[PDB]
RNA sequence: GCGCGACCCCAGGUCAGGCGGGACUACCGCUGAGUUUAAGCAUAUAAAUAAGCGGAGGAGAAGAAACUUACAAGGAUUCCCCUAGUAACGGCGAGCGAACCGGGAGCAGCCCAUCGGGCGGCUGUGCCGUCCGAGAGGCGUCCUCAG
RNA sequence: GCGCGAUCACGCGCAUCCCCGAAAGGGAAUCGGGUUAAGAUUCCCGAGCCGGGUGUGGCGGUUGACGGCGACGUGAAG
C-alpha cells in the first residue's frame, strides 16, 4: 500500500494544513483594528475536519 | 460452408423498418376508391416529348409577333390554368403522396373538358417540364404550330 | 382561393373518402416512426398556409406522437394522505390539452429553435398526433424577412412553454374577449388574489 | 471501377456480416483562430535545506522545488537547458508544501558541486 | 542597459525582436532573485516586485501588438473567430446586435403614414 | 425474364457557419397539499396558496372584436379607482365573490395566410459582380410622391 | 460502421456495444548490504531482471530442423 494514496484529497488536506498557520507578527501592527485573534486556526485533538 | 450466401432482404433482415411496411402500403389494404391505370408510356413518351417542345419552342421578339408557348409547373398554376380555361392538355403524376395534392384535377378538368395525360413517375414530369425538382402536375397553356398532333 | 382549399375540404371528413384510407396508410408509418419525426413535408400545406409557413431557411415542420388519455398521479400504492377533495388519480385530466404537450416536447428536442405554432394530423386508439411548425430564429433568412422575424426578438425564447402559442393563448381562454373573459385576460395568475 | 453492379450482388451475398466503406474529413475556410504562447516555468527555484547539501555531497543529486504540472520528462529536459547538464534520474514528489520536490541525479561527468556554485545552494 | 528598466512607452517603441531578448533577460535575472532568495537581501525584495510587473508589462504589450497586427492583416479579408468574442461579449449582447430594430420596420406599405409640414417650403 | 447512369424519399458521417443547455434577487407560466375554518365533519374553507416542475425578459404576460349589449351607444389591450361585498355561488351553514359601465394612467394600429449560402469588391446592419440550392377591379378633375 | 492490412493508395472481414465498479478477486519485473535527526525492498554500493520500444554480430537453420521405435527431447496474409 500507499497512505492512502489520491492527490486530489491529498492535497487540498496539505493545503488547509498550510493555511492552519500564525498570523505573520506584521498584520497586528498596521493595521486597522483587533485582539487578532485571527481564529480558523484548527488543532489535531478537538473539532474535526472537514473538506 | 459453402453454397448460396446469397439474398440479404429476403431472409436476414432487419436492415430497414421503415421502407418493408411501405410496399406492403402499396400492394395491400382493404379499402374504398380510387386512382389508376393508363400508362404503357409509348403514349408518355409522345406526351413528354410533345411537353419538352412547349418549353422548347421559346423565341418571342420585343415586337408582338407570336411569342410562342407556355408551359407551367407545379400543382396551383396547373389548378388555376384549367379554371382560368386556357390550359390546352395537363399532365398528372400517378406518384403522388399525399394523394390529396393530385385527386382534384381529374373531376376539375372533366368539367371543363381539358384534357389530361397520367404519367407514370412525378421526377421525368419535372425534367420533361425543364424544373430541377419533380412536378406532381403540369400544363400546357398554348402549344405551337403542332395542332394536328395534340389533337 | 386555389388548390389549397381542397386539401381543407379534405382534412373536415378524417373518416370519409380519400382522406380516411390514404392517412389510415400513413399511420402504418406513423406508428411506426418515433416520437420526434422530423419531415421536409406538411402534411396539410393549407394550415400551414394558414398557421404560417414559408418554404425558406430556417423552417421546419415535425411530427409529434403524445399518448391519449389523461394523466395518472404519482404515488399509486403509497398513496396520498390527505382528505378526499384532493384524492384524484385518473379521475383528473390535465387542464393543458394534449397538443401543447406536443409543443413541449418538439420545443425540447430542438432547443435552439422556438415553435411557432402546431395543427392536427390524427388519432389511431392510443397515440394523438400533431404537426408543428419550429422556426430558426438565428439564421439571416428568418431576420430579414419581416413576416417572421418578429419572432427572432429575446422575449419570444422558449414561447411555447410560457403559453404564448395559439394553443397556450387557447387553453389560456383567451379566445373570447369580453364578458366571461374576464378571469383569462391577461393571465391566469393575474390578479395576485387581491 | 467496383460497379455498384458489384455492390448489389455484395448486398444479396451476405447475411450477416456488417457494411463499409471509409472516407476522408477537410478543413474550411474561415481560418480558426488562436495564437499562443502557453507556457509555465517548471523550475521555480532550487530547494535549499541540510538534506539537499548532503545530498549534493553524497550522491551527486541537486535538489529543485517545482511546480505542481511537472513530470519527470519536462524537468529532466528544464534543469538540461538552463543549467547545461544531463541528468539521469529525476524522482517527484507532493509536498505538505502544496508544491513538487524534486530530487535530481545526475551525471559524473558534470558533478553537483560546480554545478552548484554558481547558484550556491546548502 | 546595466541598470533595471522599463517605461511601458520604451517597450512600445521596441520591435518584436528587441522585446523578446528583454523578456529573456528578464526571466534569467529573475532566476537570479530565486537563489538570491537564500541571501534575503531587501534588494531582492524591490526588485523582485518590480521585475514581475516587467514581465506582465512585456507579455501584454506584444499581445496587444499581435491583436492589432492580425486586426490590420484582416481588415482586407475575411476573418475572426476571435475578434467576434470581442464584438459580441457575449450571448446577450449577441441577441441585442442582429440588429433587429432597423430591419423591423423595412418593408410594405409605408411612405404616406404621418402628417406633412415645412419640407414641401423649403422647395419653392 | 436482366444490369447501368440520372431524378426523387429516407439515413449515417463530415468539416463549416449559426443557436440554444447554466446563472442573478424577487417580479413573470403548469401541476398541486395539509394544519386551519365550518367551534365535530365528508360538499365548502384554508387555496388554485404553499410547494414541486419548466422556461422568458428588463419587464413579462395580454392586444385591434365571431367584443359589449339589454338601451343605445361604445369601440384593441393592460393597470389604477371604484362599480361591490351588489350579482352570482354555498349544510344557500360557515363562508365565497365578481363583470358591463363609469373616468383616468397611456394610446397605434396593422400583418398574414425572390430568399439565403459561397468567393471577389468595397466607406463591412449594407449594395455591385458572378456561381449554387429553394382589402381587390373599371372610370375621372387632380392633390400626395422615395432618399 | 469498426476493425485490419497496406504504401503507391487503397480496399477487405464481423457481430452484440463502451467506461466505471476490488489500492485485501486476478496480475509483467529486486534483492543483499549501507547510510539519514527524520525516508528507505524508494537513495546509494554491488548484483540481477522486466517492459516497451531499434541496430548489431555469433550462428542454429535454408526446395520452413536432427536426434529417440515411441513418447518426446535439442516462414507466412485470408
Amino acid at each position: 500500500m500507499p497512505s492512502h494514496k489520491t492527490f486530489r484529497i491529498k492535497q487540498k488536506l496539505a493545503k488547509k494544513q498550510r493555511q492552519n498557520r500564525p498570523i505573520p507578527y506584521w498584520i497586528r501592527m498596521r493595521t486597522d483594528n483587533t485582539i487578532r485573534y485571527n481564529a480558523k486556526r484548527r488543532h489535531w485533538r478537538r473539532t474535526k475536519l472537514g473538506f | 460452408r459453402q453454397r448460396r450466401i446469397l439474398k440479404q432482404r429476403l431472409k436476414v433482415p432487419p436492415a430497414l423498418n421503415q421502407f418493408t411496411r411501405t410496399l406492403d402500403k402499396n400492394l395491400a389494404t382493404n379499402l374504398f376508391k380510387m386512382l389508376l391505370k393508363y400508362r404503357p408510356e409509348d403514349k408518355a413518351a409522345k406526351k413528354e416529348r410533345l411537353l419538352k417542345r412547349a418549353q422548347a419552342e421559346a423565341e418571342g421578339k420585343t415586337v408582338e409577333a407570336k411569342k410562342p408557348i407556355v408551359v407551367k409547373y407545379g400543382l396551383n398554376h396547373v389548378t388555376y390554368l384549367i379554371e382560368q380555361s386556357k390550359a390546352q392538355l395537363v399532365v398528372i403524376a400517378h406518384d403522388v403522396d399525399p394523394i390529396e395534392l393530385v385527386v382534384w384535377l381529374p373531376a376539375l378538368c372533366r368539367k371543363m373538358e381539358v384534357p389530361y395525360c397520367i404519367v407514370k413517375g412525378k421526377a421525368r414530369l419535372g425534367s420533361i417540364v425543364h424544373k430541377k425538382t419533380a412536378s406532381v402536375l403540369c400544363l400546357t397553356t398554348v402549344k405551337n404550330e403542332d395542332k394536328l398532333e395534340f389533337s | 382561393m386555389g388548390a389549397y382549399k381542397y386539401v381543407s375540404e379534405l382534412w373536415r371528413r378524417k373518416q370519409s373518402d380519400v382522406m380516411r384510407f390514404v392517412q389510415r396508410v400513413r399511420c402504418w408509418e406513423y406508428r411506426q416512426q418515433p416520437a420526434i419525426v422530423r419531415l421536409t413535408r406538411p402534411t396539410r400545406p393549407d394550415k400551414a398556409r394558414r398557421l404560417g409557413y414559408k418554404a425558406k431557411q430556417g423552417y421546419v415542420v415535425y411530427r409529434v406522437r403524445v399518448r391519449r388519455g389523461g394523466r395518472k398521479r404519482p404515488v399509486p400504492k403509497g398513496i396520498v394522505y390527505g382528505k378526499p377533495k384532493h384524492q384524484g388519480i385518473t379521475q383528473l385530466k390535465f387542464q393543458r390539452n394534449k397538443r401543447s404537450v406536443a409543443e413541449e416536447r418538439a420545443g425540447r428536442k430542438l432547443g435552439g429553435l422556438r415553435v411557432l405554432n402546431s395543427y392536427w394530423v390524427n388519432e389511431d386508439s392510443t397515440y394523438k398526433y400533431f404537426e408543428i411548425i419550429l422556426v430558426d430564429v438565428a439564421h439571416s433568412a428568418i431576420r430579414n424577412d419581416p413576416r417572421i422575424n418578429w419572432l427572432c426578438k429575446p422575449v419570444h425564447k422558449h414561447r411555447e412553454l410560457r403559453g404564448l402559442t395559439s394553443a397556450g393563448k387557447k387553453y389560456r381562454g383567451l379566445r373570447g374577449k369580453g364578458h366571461t373573459h374576464h378571469k383569462a385576460r391577461p393571465s391566469r395568475r393575474a390578479t395576485w388574489k387581491r | 471501377r467496383k460497379s455498384k453492379k458489384i455492390r448489389t450482388s455484395v448486398t444479396f451475398h451476405r447475411p450477416k456480416t456488417l457494411k463499409k466503406a471509409r472516407d476522408p474529413k477537410y478543413p474550411r475556410v474561415s481560418a480558426p483562430g488562436r495564437n499562443k504562447l502557453d507556457q509555465y516555468q517548471i523550475l521555480k527555484y532550487p530547494l535549499t535545506t541540510e538534506s539537499a547539501m548532503k545530498k549534493i555531497e553524497d550522491n551527486n543529486t541537486l535538489v529543485f522545488i517545482v511546480d505542481l504540472k511537472a513530470d519527470k520528462k519536462k524537468i529532466k529536459a528544464a534543469v538540461k537547458k538552463m543549467y547545461d547538464i544531463q541528468a539521469k534520474k529525476v524522482n517527484t514528489l507532493i509536498r505538505p508544501d502544496g508544491k513538487k520536490k524534486a530530487y535530481v541525479k545526475l551525471t559524473p561527468d558534470y558533478d553537483a558541486l560546480d554545478v552548484a556554485n554558481k547558484i550556491g545552494i546548502i | 542597459m546595466s541598470s533595471g528598466k522599463v517605461k511601458a512607452g520604451e517597450l512600445w517603441n521596441k520591435s518584436k525582436d528587441d522585446l523578446t531578448k528583454q523578456l529573456a533577460e528578464l526571466k534569467t535575472e529573475l532566476g537570479q532573485l530565486r537563489i538570491q532568495k537564500v541571501a534575503s537581501s531587501g534588494s531582492k525584495l524591490n526588485r523582485i516586485h518590480d521585475i514581475r510587473k516587467s514581465i506582465a508589462r512585456v507579455l501584454t504589450v506584444i499581445n496587444a501588438k499581435q491583436r492589432a497586427q492580425l486586426r490590420l492583416f484582416y481588415k482586407n479579408k475575411k476573418y475572426a473567430p476571435l475578434d467576434l468574442r470581442a464584438k459580441q461579449t457575449r450571448a446577450i449582447r449577441r441577441r441585442l446586435s442582429p440588429d433587429e430594430k432597423s430591419r423591423v420596420l423595412e418593408k410594405t406599405k409605408k411612405r404616406t403614414v404621418h402628417f406633412p409640414q415645412r419640407k414641401f417650403a423649403i422647395k419653392a
